């Protein structure tokens, strides 16, 4: 999830869009 | 833009700064 | 625990702390 | 909601306790 | 992304979570 | 400029982006 | 609550929300 | 101290009340 | 180094950088 | 007192460094 | 003062605090 | 640059001023 997404990986902006509601 | 590494509290920032007001769900068990 | 008074991102830091491992769901009014 | 409560007014960390998944 | 109200280091937190490896230049007013 | 325009009123991350390196 | 790692600034952030008004000593030394 | 109970170790928030004065 | 306007946790904050290994105590009013 | 003197009006890098330990 | 070390998001806060209204670079690729 | 003076490595408040405008 996230987690794995942005900090263990790396994540663009647009990705941390995915976890918007 | 970029991608960096963004973990724990930065994490919640900038899903803040995206989000906003539309606001989200910070899930770490996922 | 005393009582806060929590803008913008300050918020989402506190519910960080607060609930940690479970995370949270930041949902403001529009 | 505690959002604005928290910015307007106060808050209790056990009521963002509440927002914990 | 929605748009932002970005106070003091908030900016600077905003931008460097914008621009990462590029970093930026952080120019107030007087 | 970008610094005040953020604070007094409101700010795009699109604009933010021009005061990359 | 929680159990997390509180290093550093975010340790301070965390006593400034936990203490807030009653204020904290940061004593690294110890 | 501070720092291993919650940085180097991990801490509750009760315990960083410790801390407080 | 120029003067600072500080509220909230961004005291604490620039306390920390000020004192780093030293730490500080955080002593408000009421 | 610093607290608010910083929030209030402004404050030096130099009366913090009173509060360090 | 003090020397800490100061990464990223922190270093930026950093200079936010020291710099201010002088305002800064943050050029991590140097 | 600053990444290494300052976080690879560590550095100083005056240090930090060298990155001031
Ligand atoms: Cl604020
Ligand atoms: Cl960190
Ligand atoms: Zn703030
Ligand atoms: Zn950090």
């Amino acid at each position: 999830g996230i987690v794995e997404q942005c900090c263990t990986s790396i994540c663009s902006l647009y990705q941390l869009e995915n976890y918007c509601n | 833009f970029v991608n960096q590494h963004l973990c724990g509290s930065h994490l919640v920032e900038a899903l803040y700064l995206v989000c906003g007001e539309r606001g989200f769900f910070y899930t770490p068990k996922t």
